[PDB]
């Protein structure tokens, strides 16, 4: 706890009735609260970094379970993610400095600035 | 030390964090998604943001929907009178790039042509959640603003 | 004395800019200015295909999305000749009829936002919320679901849409009550909106505004009544008909016709038959996915479909359904080829808030944005 | 259709069809003469101009064709009057006898350009202010001519200048045998 | 350069530019000249990133891309001119701040950069941008700085351009801005020295023109010291006439003799002693400021002018100071 | 004795037989002055003659729209004005008559349209009653 | 003044459908 | 307004009634958008008469009709505060191309 | 009515080429022929 | 590759023309293969019929698998 | 095709075709409310005015005897 | 004292609703794409719908032809003119039903 | 006549206890305190909130959010260069260049969606014929920067690959309509 300065708090005021199903990788620890009440809100995760956390740090594996689009917690959705091309998540770092963003192929902070002249010069 | 500054530093952060007013620009549906996420389910006014109906106190600017080249200029003069520590949200495909009506001629390529954003929410129909989340980057943007320490460079 | 009256709260009239001719408090007369959301949609559509031409309709109105992709199919099969099922028909309006009540869910208590009454927007968007659980799971995006393709419907329900959207209707009786008990009775609202926008039936006849606002003059005409364009023949449904006028009927009936179109809704669940969700014309409706993998000649057509497009023979035709803005139709001239020529787009809000001239004359300042509740003005169609 | 039978020939001028909706192609000199007809009438009444499609043929002598849309509220009919009036023909307006014409009409003039006779406010509605050109015509091209606007030193002013943009890539999607 | 377009705002130069002092008054225009014709701008901003917030207009999808550097560390400065091909360097300050000294700003930077641009192998055009009359003797040790940067950048990187703008006026500029908001004052204007000093303002448009103009142009314009000068030579006193002739207000001066400045000035100037609290920036009162406004020293001589770019400058009257209709 | 047109607007007009009959009377009287020889001609007189004689046959205007089923009798008088403002308008700007040329191209493209589009069905007949 | 006021009096509230509630 | 342009007489006559209505309502122009100081009346008329003159060859009165509708829909838009200024005061051989585009 | 077209002067002056786009030589099929088109 | 070196600037992760380069050919018994795709012939490309009279593998143009005759 | 993706082992025919897509149940749903039920079961006319008149004729007296009290 | 007569007892806060996840399978759905019919039998110009139309036929008529049929209609007996769109306003509370449907 | 209709509509209320249940209602609000009680009760009811970051809407597998270029369970990229979704895209978001790489199977060298140029409308997911381009259900991106949200050539929908195990989950779901 120890966060009476989030919305963390809602959430922990939440748990004390709710099942754990799983904890993912990165420590996101995937709450469920069904039978009592109010659907919609039977389904949540605690993020593990108390601070400094934002959506989209929660993997695909449970990115279904978690907005109800599936309910295949992602300790059974592991099973079936592809081992040959399978990747990591990130966090989706928008803004938190260059080489951690995104840049296309043109935009001279990416390393390696590609030359789209269709003519190659003599 | 330095420790006096870098909590300044977040307090200040966290109050315009906290407290974020924007200046709903909502032109066209991408409003309607924004009336979604200030409704009951994706509270806004939980994560302090009240929709300002006056461009003069506003935090942001959550302009969505098709910036026409006709509500440019007053896009434009709105964005002009907000107190300075302003944000600007582009909010849909139409408002924050070129959009569906890229190429229409009374269409502005992106508001990224009349106003400086600083974070566009992704998706041309963004869901409530995903302006949510934009704005919740926007609170990183200011989380990363350090203000204080700048003013003593 | 000119006053450049422009959007009172944004994101609900987004790029209302009226200037109004006032006297004192009285206005005079009321200019509004059109063109802030005039997104190059009727020259866009010319250049794309009639499949990349459904996706606007959508973005037509905003708050009463798949209306207008069923007033362009219905229009690119007034063309076509092409057939479609009876689940397509029955899907086809148990979506234009819970659009009915996504929008009149907004255009009451948007309209009731703007007269002051808060809470109303925040219970009839919950409702949406829950109306939205229907059009991103159908389709997939919460409000431009491009849905009602050209022939039938893009895809079947989903194997659990029909249980929830009883679950829904059962429990949406209610929420209109609430809506009701709230605004109907209150003395503060009749005030705000009795004798508010009065238009004598030759008015709303002349000015074209078939819709809520000729059916609150006493005018009965709806085109689901006049011009049955689906189902609608079959399906029993009773259409609220003012006898005053005033921003008091528009409002009563845009809260009953939320009751019939529940009716509807609960009609088109009870009675939904087990057919093919596509024309079988494989020719103006893109083989499932299914099939295109394991036919070549379905492949064929998913390939000339999702790139040439059906080519709808030479004609042109004004298919107009019953929007709930009012009667929305879009008059589609089709030179042969795959891309529509002159899709142009009769959408009500164009006509109604020409309205607003006549119907704020000598009203008070405050109630230019009352008529403009009531006219159901979504900038998107003007 | 009885419509026809008592009109006077001459009106319906050039045009008639009979299915997809029935129309009048008429001549522009009869067209606000049919309009007063149709309406104002016991056994035609339609009372309601749905709308004022313009319609640009290039390929025509008289370049765009007016499409009078009007719905029947009484007899529960759809009659759909059209015209032909090139660039610089003034065409008659009906904001006298629906007084729905009026944007209809300023919104065909804007698009197209065929101006409308006598009638008061005939104002660009839908683009720009200080717009240039008439945009659903076929020979304007879709990005716009001048119509790019952004910021500039010329402070709280967002400028005109020449267009430039991700070219619009035109698709030949159109298959030989029709 | 390498030039594959038709006007601006999608074509490109081949002016990669990293414009050193682009989030300042004359940057902002600097920027959009060279972001308008279609090249690129490596804006590189000191601390707060709301600073180049608007120059990511004016610049189509790239072509303006604002960076992160310290002045005072290399290994940066090299990072920011990584992708580069032109280096203007409007890096400089009017005021002593705390933690960089007159010199730290205005001589030791420009020196530094062009020291890592000459490192760098491949910066065509330098262009480095001091006041004008900003020569070594001159009693503003901001002009004695200023004159040392061209010296420093000449030595350490010849066929460098150096432009040498005099007091610019436009929107948010240093100059008349501060004369207003200190009208409000009640109209009481405190013209300096008695507005004997003879000075050249310039729009500030005009100063970017022509620091794009020795970009657009060959060979030539490089190593010469231009004198962006502009018309009308004024004087400080007849400058101001101008301002109330858009500000409504009635023109009413003093004079102040150079030691009452100096005294009221002599605040302030503590600046290295008052370590824990930085000052306000003087606007108006500048011991600095007033030591250049003594001598007018501020007008061009026989060197290059407007002239020797096909350039010629707007005038003070009219819009180039309609910025100051906002002051009504 | 009727209470209200639903329609807003068309206020319920007591004598509503006693200026129908006076509408029909000058409609006929007004009408002379087309040519004879015109489908405009033969069509106002036609329904004029029969609406007047259904008004001077029945007595309650209840009869009159139950024999005459035309909607309600504040509409009639409405149709019945437009139609003399019509007849009056059509004296001027006389388009009567066929000009030599004439050229009137009717066209007809029978492409059947499928059932589930808007088709303006015919609604009820005067059996309504 | 003289501009005609919202007299907030009317008839009272009755539903009035279509005629086509039983039997079109 | 009906096209009385049944002639070029026609036509012409309310060509100069539109350059008069321009020219009385130039002191207008001056006052919402203050040109009084960058732009004389002189040059003012001087570049109305240019415009007039610019599409004086026109043999077809549709045309010029059309011409000055537009022209009046210019005016009126520049009489109220519906267009800007910065534009207004800007209203009022082969070598040198070559070394330019190939265009 | 090139002035009334609104069309900006700098493209009155361009030079057009109409041509007939001739048969797509790939697909042996006209169904795309007689359609005149300014270039 | 060099023609996946216009995409892909990682050069860490394998490129896609390895991973299909390094999976082994597929035994077949007749003369002609379906490779409808992974597995579910509704989440596979459209199905390709690839010819084995060749003694080298024949690819299937759309996934990149490899197909041998095996006799 | 069409009888390939849909299969149903057996079914000698091309009817018989599985189809199961969504609807309502066996019986259709419940009968659904859409009219308006606000129950008036409130306080009449009378109690509202006899309570507030019954408050004025008991509390206005115990307001005199307040004032007896404090006098 | 409210909108509660035993049925506002239908609440919005549902609880148990979307009891399956969406894209959770248990019943595979079919979704038919043809007809029976039109399996096995594809004879296209049958079904044809885009192209299987009768062809315009846009024919002149001259001055004779219409004043030849204005000689022909002799008189516009009732049944040759349009039938009116008979629609009448009736109050109605819930009856319809019964305030269920 | 509205002076008529006025007073016709009052001599409808016009007999004792009835002139006095309209007073009751107005002198004390009964419509009014109709209106406070249905507040209070939804004052007190359990709140129809979702506290976003850690507990998100609900949605279906057909959502269509982040566009993600898909590939094949052994690695080789499933989008052959047939640019169907190039040409199907309304908003002309995508832009493919293809070129027959060393292996000799067509390949994109250049797969680009402009997101802000995109109406996320699922077209370019229902025209691709291997399912190669489909939208993962992230719609949680939003970029500090415009350069960011255009995706690059096949290398940001190559992160598809991250969303495959729900992005093959919904195709799982999903492929049966
Ligand atoms: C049942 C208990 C009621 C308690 C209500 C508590 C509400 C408190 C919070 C505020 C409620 C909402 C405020 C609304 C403001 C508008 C109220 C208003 O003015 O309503 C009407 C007037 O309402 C009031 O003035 C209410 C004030 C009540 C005071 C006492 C009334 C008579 C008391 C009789 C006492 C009997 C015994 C005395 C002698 C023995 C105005 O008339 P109209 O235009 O709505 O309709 C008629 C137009 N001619
Ligand atoms: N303003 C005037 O009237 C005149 C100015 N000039 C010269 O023009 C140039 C630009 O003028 P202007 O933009 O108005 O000047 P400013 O004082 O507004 O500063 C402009 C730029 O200089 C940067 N800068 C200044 N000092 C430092 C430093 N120590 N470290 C890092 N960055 C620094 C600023 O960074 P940041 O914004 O983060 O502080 C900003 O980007 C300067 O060389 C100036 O002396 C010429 C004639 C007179
Ligand atoms: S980007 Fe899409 S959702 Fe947003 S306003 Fe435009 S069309 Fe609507
Ligand atoms: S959803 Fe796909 S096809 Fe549609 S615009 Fe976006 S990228 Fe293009
Ligand atoms: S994503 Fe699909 S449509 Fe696009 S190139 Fe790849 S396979 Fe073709
Ligand atoms: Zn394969």
């Amino acid at each position: 706890r120890c966060l009476p300065d989030g919305n963390l708090l809602q959430t922990k005021i939440h748990n004390i009735g709710a099942t754990l199903v799983g904890v993912d990788k990165f420590g996101n620890k995937y709450y469920q609260k069904l039978g009592d009440t109010q659907y919609g809100r039977h389904r949540w995760v605690e993020y593990a970094s108390k601070d400094r956390y934002n959506a989209s740090q929660v993997p695909a594996e449970w990115h279904g379970w978690l907005h109800f689009i599936t309910d295949h917690t992602g300790d059974e959705l592991l099973s079936l993610k592809p081992k040959r091309y399978g990747l990591e998540h990130k966090e989706n770092f928008s803004g938190e400095g260059d080489a951690y963003i995104y840049h296309s192929k043109g935009h001279t902070l990416n390393p390696g600035q590609k030359n789209w002249t269709r003519y190659q010069s003599w | 030390a330095e420790f006096v500054i870098s909590k300044v530093d977040d307090l200040m952060n966290w109050a315009r964090t906290g407290s974020i007013w924007p200046m709903t620009f909502g032109l066209a549906c991408c409003a309607v998604e924004m009336m979604h996420t200030g409704a009951a389910r994706y509270d806004l006014d939980r994560f302090g943001i009240i929709f300002r109906p006056s461009p003069r106190q506003s935090d942001c600017m959550i302009v969505a929907g098709t910036l026409t080249n006709k509500m440019a200029p007053a896009l434009r003069k709105v964005y002009d009178q907000m107190p300075e520590p302003r944000w600007v949200i582009s909010m849909g495909s139409c408002a924050n790039g070129g959009g569906y009506y890229h190429y229409s001629y009374s269409v502005v390529r992106g508001c990224d042509r009349i106003v400086p954003v600083d974070i566009y929410v992704p998706g041309c129909p963004p869901t409530a959640e995903a302006l949510l989340y934009g704005l919740l980057q926007l609170q990183k943007k200011i989380n990363r603003r350090k203000d204080f320490l700048h003013w003593w460079n | 004395f000119t006053l450049n009256f422009g959007p009172q709260h944004p994101a609900a009239h987004g790029v209302l800019r009226l200037v109004l001719e006032m006297n004192g408090e009285v206005v005079e007369r009321a200019e509004p200015h059109i063109g802030l959301l005039h997104r190059g949609t009727e020259k866009l559509i010319e250049y794309k295909t009639y499949l990349q031409a459904l996706p606007y309709f959508d973005r037509s109105d905003y708050v009463s999305m798949m209306a207008q992709e069923h007033a362009y199919s219905l229009a690119v099969e007034k063309l076509l000749n092409c057939e479609v099922p009876l689940r397509a028909q029955y899907i086809r309006v148990l979506f234009c009829e819970i659009t009915r009540i996504l929008n009149h869910l907004l255009a009451l208590t948007t309209h009731a936002m703007d007269v002051g009454a808060l809470t109303p927007f925040l219970w009839a968007f919950e409702e949406r919320e829950k109306l939205l659980e229907f059009y991103e799971r159908v389709s997939g995006a919460r409000m431009h679901a491009s849905f009602i393709r050209p022939g039938g419907v893009a895809q079947d329900l989903p194997l659990g849409l029909c249980r929830d959207i009883d679950s829904f209707t059962q429990q949406f009786a209610s929420r209109i009550d609430e809506l009701e008990e709230m605004l109907t009775g209150n003395r503060i609202w009749k005030q705000r909106l009795v004798d508010i926008g009065t238009v004598t039936a030759q008015q709303a006849k002349d000015w074209g505004f078939s819709g809520v606002m000729l059916r609150g003059p006493g005018v009965c005409w709806d085109l689901r009544r006049a011009a049955p364009y689906d189902v609608y023949d079959q399906l029993d449904f009773d259409v609220p008909v003012g006898t005053r006028g005033d921003c008091y009927d528009r409002y009563c009936i845009r809260i009953e016709e939320m009751r019939q179109s529940l009716r509807i809704i609960v009609q088109c669940l009870n009675q939904m038959p087990s057919g093919m969700i596509k024309a079988d014309d494989r020719k103006l409706c893109p083989p499932s996915r299914c099939r295109m993998k394991l036919s070549m000649e379905s492949s064929i057509h998913h390939f000339e479909l999702y790139t040439e497009g059906f080519s709808v023979p030479a004609s042109s035709t004004y298919t107009a359904v019953e929007a709930p803005k009012g009667e929305f139709g879009v008059f589609l001239v089709s030179n042969g080829s795959n891309r529509p020529y002159r899709c142009k787009i009769r959408a009500p809000g164009f006509a109604h808030l020409q309205g607003l001239d006549f119907m704020s004359k000598h009203h008070m300042l405050a109630d230019v944005v009352t008529i403009i509740g009531t006219q159901d003005i979504v900038f998107g169609e003007v | 259709k009885y419509s026809w039978e008592t009109l006077p020939k001459k009106w319906v001028k050039k045009m008639e069809r009979s299915e997809h909706g029935n129309r009048f192609d008429t001549n522009t000199d009869y067209l606000f003469q049919l309009l007063c007809f149709l309406k104002l009438h016991t056994y035609t009444r339609v009372q309601v101009l749905i709308d004022i499609c313009g319609v640009d043929y290039p390929s025509r002598k008289r370049r765009f064709e007016v499409v009078y849309n009007l719905l029947s509220t009484r007899y529960n009919s759809r009659i759909r009057v059209q015209t032909s009036a090139d660039e610089v023909t003034r065409i008659s307006s009906v904001v006298s006898l629906f007084p729905s014409a009026g944007w209809w009409e300023r919104e065909v003039w804007d698009m197209f350009g065929v101006s409308f006779i006598n009638h008061p406010d005939l104002r660009r509605i839908l683009t720009d202010y200080g717009f240039e050109g008439h945009p659903l015509r076929k020979d304007f091209p879709l990005s716009g001519y001048v119509q790019v606007r952004y910021d500039d030193p010329e402070k709280r002013v967002v400028s005109e200048p020449i267009e430039m943009t991700q070219e619009f890539r035109y698709f030949d999607f159109a298959s030989p045998w029709e | 350069l390498a030039r594959k377009g038709t006007g601006g705002r999608s074509s490109v130069s081949g002016i990669v530019a990293t414009v050193f002092g682009a989030t300042g008054f004359l940057g902002r225009y600097l920027v959009q000249q060279l972001a308008k014709m279609g090249s690129q701008v490596l804006v590189p901003f000191r601390g707060s990133e709301d600073s180049p917030r608007h120059l990511k207009l004016m610049g189509d999808l790239g072509q303006v891309v604002p960076m992160k550097f310290d002045p005072r560390d290399e290994d940066s400065i090299k990072a920011v001119m990584a992708k580069a091909n032109v280096v203007i360097n409007l890096i400089g300050r009017e005021y002593e701040t705390r933690n960089f000294s007159f010199e730290d700003a205005n001589h030791h930077i420009a020196e530094k950069l062009a020291l890592v641009a000459k490192e760098h192998g491949g910066i065509m055009r330098y262009i480095q941008v001091s006041c004008l009359g900003a020569s070594v003797s001159s009693p503003s040790r901001m002009l004695r700085a200023k004159a040392a940067a061209e010296e420093a950048v000449l030595n350490a990187l010849p066929e460098a351009t150096i432009m040498r703008p005099a007091t610019m006026i436009g929107t948010e500029d240093r100059i008349l801005n501060p004369w207003s908001m200190f009208v409000k004052k009640y109209g009481f204007l405190p013209l300096i020295g008695g507005g004997t000093t003879k000075f050249q303002p310039v729009y500030v448009v005009d100063v970017a023109a022509a620091i794009v103009a020795a970009l657009k142009d060959d060979g030539s314009s490089m190593g010469k010291t231009y004198e962006l000068g502009g018309p009308d030579v004024f004087t400080t006193h007849e400058l101001a006439e101008i301002m109330y002739d858009m500000i409504r207000e009635w023109p009413r001066y003093v004079k102040l003799p150079f030691p009452i400045a100096k005294a009221m000035a002599a605040p302030r100037d503590f600046m290295v002693n008052k370590v824990p609290f930085p000052l306000p920036s003087p606007q108006i009162f500048n011991l600095d400021q007033i030591n250049a406004l003594t001598t007018d020293t501020l007008v061009s001589d026989n060197a290059l002018k407007f002239q020797d770019l096909d350039l010629v400058p707007h005038k003070l009257k009219g819009y180039p100071v309609e910025f100051l209709i906002q002051y009504r | 004795v009727k209470q209200t047109t639903g329609i807003v607007g068309l206020d319920v007009v007591p004598n509503a037989r006693a200026v129908l009959i006076d509408l029909y009377s000058k409609t006929l009287k007004e009408i002379q002055a087309v040519p004879e020889d015109e489908g405009y001609r033969k069509a106002v007189e036609s329904f004029t003659r029969q609406r007047l004689n259904v008004c001077k046959e029945e007595e309650d205007w209840e009869m009159i729209e139950k024999r005459l089923g035309c909607g309600q009798v504040e509409e009639l008088i409405e149709e019945a004005r437009d139609e003399l403002t019509l007849i009056g308008k059509m004296i001027e700007w006389d388009p009567w008559g066929v000009p030599d040329d004439y050229e009137c191209e009717v066209i007809e493209n029978d492409a059947p349209i499928p059932k589930h589009v808007p088709q303006h069905r015919p609604g009820p007949l005067p059996e309504q009653f | 003044a003289a501009a005609a006021a919202a007299a907030a009096a009317a008839a009272a509230a009755a539903a009035a459908a279509a005629a086509a509630a039983a039997a079109a | 307004v009906p096209p009385n342009s049944a002639n070029l007489t026609e036509a012409r006559r309310r060509v100069f009634d539109f350059f008069r209505a321009a020219c009385r309502s130039i002191p207008t122009i001056m006052d919402i958008y203050n040109l009084q100081d960058v732009v004389a009346p002189s040059q003012l008329r001087y570049a109305i008469s240019a415009q007039i003159r610019n599409n004086a060859h026109i043999t077809d009165p549709k045309v010029i009709d059309l011409l000055i509708f537009k022209g009046m829909e210019e005016l009126t838009d520049i009489v109220d505060h519906a267009k800007q200024r910065h534009h207004i005061i800007g209203q009022y051989d082969f070598l040198k191309n070559f070394y330019t585009s190939n265009y | 009515i090139g002035k009334v077209s609104g069309i900006p002067e700098e493209h009155l002056s361009r030079k057009v080429i109409i041509y007939s786009p001739a048969r797509t030589a790939t697909q042996s099929g006209s169904g795309k022929l007689g359609k005149w088109k300014i270039n | 590759g060099n023609h996946t070196a216009k995409w892909m600037q990682d050069r860490s992760k394998k490129s896609p023309m390895e991973l299909i380069s390094e999976v082994p050919p597929i035994k077949v018994d007749g003369r002609i293969v379906a490779c409808e795709g992974d597995t579910n012939p509704a989440l596979g490309h459209p199905i390709e019929f690839i010819c084995l009279d060749l003694n080298e593998p024949a690819i299937c143009k759309y996934c990149g698998l490899r197909y041998v005759q095996d006799h | 095709t069409e009888a390939m993706i849909r299969n149903k082992p057996g079914m000698a025919s091309v009817k018989d075709m599985p189809l199961l897509q969504d609807g309502p149940p066996p019986g259709g749903f419940a009968p659904v409310r859409y009219a308006r039920r606000i129950s008036n079961t409130g306080p009449s006319a009378m109690a509202m005015f006899l309570a507030v008149s019954g408050a004025f004729a008991w509390g206005m007296y115990q307001v005199g005897q307040g004032n007896k009290i404090r006098r | 004292p409210c909108a509660h007569p035993e049925y506002l007892e239908a609440v919005p806060k549902a609880t148990e609703y979307r009891l399956r996840c969406p894209a959770t399978i248990d019943e595979e759905a079919i979704v038919p794409s043809s007809d029976p019919e039109t399996v096995y039998n594809i004879v296209y110009h049958g079904r044809d719908q885009r192209r299987n139309r009768p062809p315009i036929r846009r024919y002149v008529l001259t001055k004779d032809n219409v004043v030849q049929m204005m000689n022909e209609k002799k008189s516009f007996d009732v049944s040759d003119f349009p039938k009116v769109y008979l629609t009448t306003v009736e109050e109605d509370l819930d009856t319809r039903g019964g305030g269920y449907e | 006549d509205d002076e008529e209709a006025e007073q016709l509509a009052k001599e409808i209320s016009k007999d004792w206890s009835t002139v006095f249940e309209r007073s009751m209602n107005t002198l004390f609000l009964t419509e009014m305190v109709r209106g406070l009680s249905l507040t209070l009760k939804y004052f007190f009811d359990p709140k129809v909130t979702i506290n976003y970051p850690f507990e998100k809407g609900p949605l279906s597998p057909r959502f269509r959010g982040e566009h993600a270029l898909r590939r094949y369970p052994t690695g080789e990229e499933r989008c052959i260069a047939c640019k169907l979704c190039e040409a199907v895209c309304p908003a002309q978001a995508i832009t493919i260049e293809a070129e027959e790489r060393e292996d000799g199977s067509r390949r994109t060298t250049r797969y680009d969606i402009d997101m802000t140029k995109c109406i996320y409308c699922g077209f370019c997911q229902e025209a691709c014929p291997v399912d190669a381009i489909v939208e993962g259900p992230n719609f949680e991106f939003a970029t500090e920067t415009h350069e960011e949200l255009l995706y690059d050539k096949e290398k940001l929908l190559e992160n598809g690959d991250r969303w495959e195990t729900e992005i093959a989950e919904n195709l799982r779901s999903e492929s049966l309509y």
